[PDB]
């Protein structure tokens, strides 16, 4: 994000596996990601969570970077022809995916969105071998109870 | 490598049916059928195998092929509340929609209808379910390039209508998914006429 | 705690142990290393002369910024159990005919430099001979560890009391000591980066 | 391969010595 | 049978040339290459392995992947008659469209470019050759839906013209006929992005 | 296919093994050992004071009239997989009594020196003590290869970024890592000589 007075500096909010990569050039690493629903034996629904790899469909703001939403819908990029889990909230709730790393190039950058922003986003396209992405195969059902 | 891109799921159609409703998501088999102008109001007729093909993008793989013979996959997932409570029956008849009408799963009583092969289907019991509709084609294999003679319609029907709260006030409602893939498959001849549909 | 994993990838330590041999002269598996290496932290520091200046007057507004390793990764941890070798380049415009004989002592952290007698293990070099100053400044305190930056630190380590007789100019970096390590493990800090005036 | 004979080897040096 | 429509050849263009003639389909490698103006006319650049993929239909293939790595195949066939007699040389540069042109096979001699890995070809003795153009990139492995960093470009290129009759009344003149395929083949990463083109 | 040979000369590798102990101290077989002799490129390379200048904008008119080896040997190949150990001697008038430091850095070959966090390995040499800096620059990129001059290159490989303090003037010369070598063979480019005003 962007701190102001004008000035707007950038500040971040990274983790350890990304507080170290920003002390490195290049970089090679499988990831786990916890996947933790907080919910009710009540709260269902059939949620699907999708790989992409590569660039991205985002938005490339003047000063920030971000996603872009339209390109993901169930017709655009669906997840079929995608590396899949179809997680159901009935009783199983916690997840720990595991990705390995698969990219054309042996390693990659990591400037991330290091002063990222509408015109110079080139290392980020090349600083993420891809993307998961979740979309809702249902509904949220739960009783307004 | 050459064919799993088939034995790899794929969604057809994410449905909703809500509480209340009066509509073709409801009038689960009516008893008796007298008249093809009040017939069982069906949910969802799938004229398989195309409508798989035709998704999934899979069809640009059958592309430069002629001949076929799969056995569908089908898997159905369902994420209600628990205070819903009903039940529904899925149905395969091949060849349904080229055979005279009084023999058709339509214009045919719920008896008839439950007792041809599928499976029922409780939305707190038999949460999600599969189903293995074989070859039902009457020829050497399936063609590709004319992609018309579809040999079977996959047909959705219900037993007991939505049940929920008194109130019903919206929240009363489910959610469907439907996935397919196929199995014992067969790519046989190649050809350079491809269905462009 | 269903975990699933995707792309069927080989052994990953089949890759990286080959696909370093292509790529990465190194092979690096610990992180303590780094606290071996030298990296600078100051590129001026203009000083004084005839004044033995303290070290932690300087190294104050250094493990603030980040701008090393010995000071970055502190933010993981809160404890160090090893010693700061310090080494001191100079860039003073020295075309003179004077003698530098920037010398180094030993001071405990967090004293002021006036109320010590300036005594002991020393050093002495000569940048008109050899532009360097490469002291290693052991861990002579009397605790098993210590805070990487807390308020009560009256004497519970060592420091070094540089002194110097010209006014100069000194490049510096500082790595650790061959037993320099960290303590705990913790979460982390929020980092800025490039700023854009407006 | 040498430094990939001291990663197997564990040796004192990589964790810092 | 996942791949090996990939290894299945493909025609991509069938050529002619004929006697007398001055144009791009002659001048067989300048000497010298002065200037840039005045270049080794070539014959078809290819800019593989696009070229490849974009044709024989394999692009409805490699649909719903992303990353490839393989070595392309080549088959020239050649019929003419036997009272013509010439000589052509074909060769490949990697990364000849994406370097400067002091090193391209283009802006070089003739001794240079014919010392350019590749092969030469007769009218009367290889009347028909092949070829291997391995994985020439320098990345983990090749991209498909950018389809844009061709890795290497195909250059033909003639040593002696076309030779036949005093009379060379339109008889004198010969037909090529090019063939493609990939080995070493790997298909690896699904996803949804495809190349349009 | 019929291949004939004249003059019935005896080994081959039975004179030149034996003609080089009369005529040549040394036996060369290979040619990867030039990359590991440094022949210089440049003579003066006039550079600026307090302005880290990159190497690229240096090695980008050199790789073009083949003065060294690791440029008249690049067009016969596309590919190179080690890094270049580049030696800096000084011939600048330093009668002076400034101290000279001229330091080197790491930098991602096509970087322009101002987008950089100037941090991370270094080294820092005195003319005035050692007119000489012979840094050996690794192979830290992340392919197994890479094309020896594309426009394609924001970042597929590490640099210099050459940083001084004065206005100095350079000898220089490049050989290349003990594991740099050429990836394919390809054919030759073209060459000039002397010329002839009139």
């Amino acid at each position: 994000t962007i701190r102001a007075v004008t000035s707007k500096t950038e500040v971040m909010d990274p983790a350890p596996c990304e507080y170290v990569a920003n002390l490195f050039s290049y970089w090679r690493a499988t990831m786990c990601y916890r996947i933790t629903v907080v919910k009710t034996a009540f709260h269902t629904g059939r949620l699907e969570i999708f790989f992409e790899p590569g660039s991205i469909p985002t938005v490339r703001t003047a000063d920030n970077l971000g996603p872009d939403q339209t390109q993901l819908n169930g017709t655009i990029a669906p997840s079929d022809n995608n590396y899949k889990y179809i997680l159901d909230l009935t009783n199983d709730t916690e997840v720990t995916i595991k990705v390995p790393y698969v990219s054309n190039k042996m390693f990659m950058k990591t400037v991330g969105i290091y002063g990222a922003h509408d015109e110079d986003n080139w290392n980020f396209d090349e600083s993420f071998t891809g993307f998961l992405c979740i979309r809702p195969i249902t509904k949220l059902m739960a009783p307004d109870t | 490598s050459i064919i799993q891109f088939l034995q790899r799921p794929v969604l057809i159609d994410n449905i909703e049916i809500v509480a209340g409703t009066t509509a073709d998501n409801n009038t689960a088999l009516s008893r008796y059928v007298l008249d093809r102008t009040n017939p069982q109001k069906y949910i969802k007729q799938w004229t398989l195998p195309s409508t798989v093909l035709k998704a999934g993008g899979k069809a640009q793989k059958l592309a430069n092929f002629k001949y076929l013979r799969c056995d569908v996959q089908v898997k159905i997932v369902l994420n209600a509340n628990p205070f819903i409570a009903g039940r529904l029956y899925l149905a395969y008849s091949p060849y349904d929609d080229k055979v005279a009408p009084e023999r058709r799963i339509i214009y045919t009583s719920r008896a008839g209808v439950t007792g041809y092969p599928g499976v029922e289907l409780d939305f707190q019991l038999d949460n999600s379910v599969e189903m293995t509709i074989p070859y039902a084609s009457f020829q050497e294999a399936y063609d590709l390039v004319s992609g018309n003679e579809d040999f079977v319609q996959l047909y959705l029907f219900t037993i007991a209508p939505v049940l929920g709260p008194s109130a019903e006030s919206a929240n009363s409602k489910v959610d469907l998914s439907v996935y397919m893939w196929l199995d014992n498959i067969s790519l046989v001849i190649p050809t350079y006429r491809l269905n462009p549909n | 705690e269903n975990t699933i994993s995707f792309f069927d990838s080989g052994d990953p330590e089949r890759m990286n142990n080959e696909a370093l041999m292509r790529g990465c002269g190194e092979q690096i598996v610990n992180l303590r290393p780094l606290l071996r290496t030298f990296r600078t932290i100051n590129d001026n520091w203009s000083l004084a002369a005839n004044t033995k200046t303290p070290i932690t007057d300087l190294t104050n507004t250094a493990d603030a910024e980040g701008r090393d390793y010995m000071s970055y990764l502190s933010f993981l941890y809160r404890f160090y159990r090893g010693g700061r070798r310090y080494k001191f380049f100079n860039t003073t415009p020295l075309k003179q005919s004077q003698t530098c004989y920037v010398r180094s002592f030993l001071i405990p952290r967090n004293y002021t430099a006036d109320e010590i007698n300036t005594d002991g293990p020393s050093h002495i070099t000569y940048p008109v001979i050899n532009p360097v100053h490469e002291v290693e400044v052991p861990f002579y305190s009397q605790y098993r560890k210590i805070p990487i930056a807390s308020t009560s630190d009256k004497g519970y380590d060592s420091s070094l009391m540089y002194y110097t007789n010209v006014g100069t100019q000194q490049i510096v970096a500082r790595a650790g000591n061959d037993d320099f390590t960290f303590g705990w493990m913790i979460g982390t800090p929020q980092l800025q980066g490039i700023t854009k005036e407006v | 391969v040498k430094w990939f004979a001291d990663i197997v080897g564990g040796v004192a040096a990589i964790f810092g010595w």
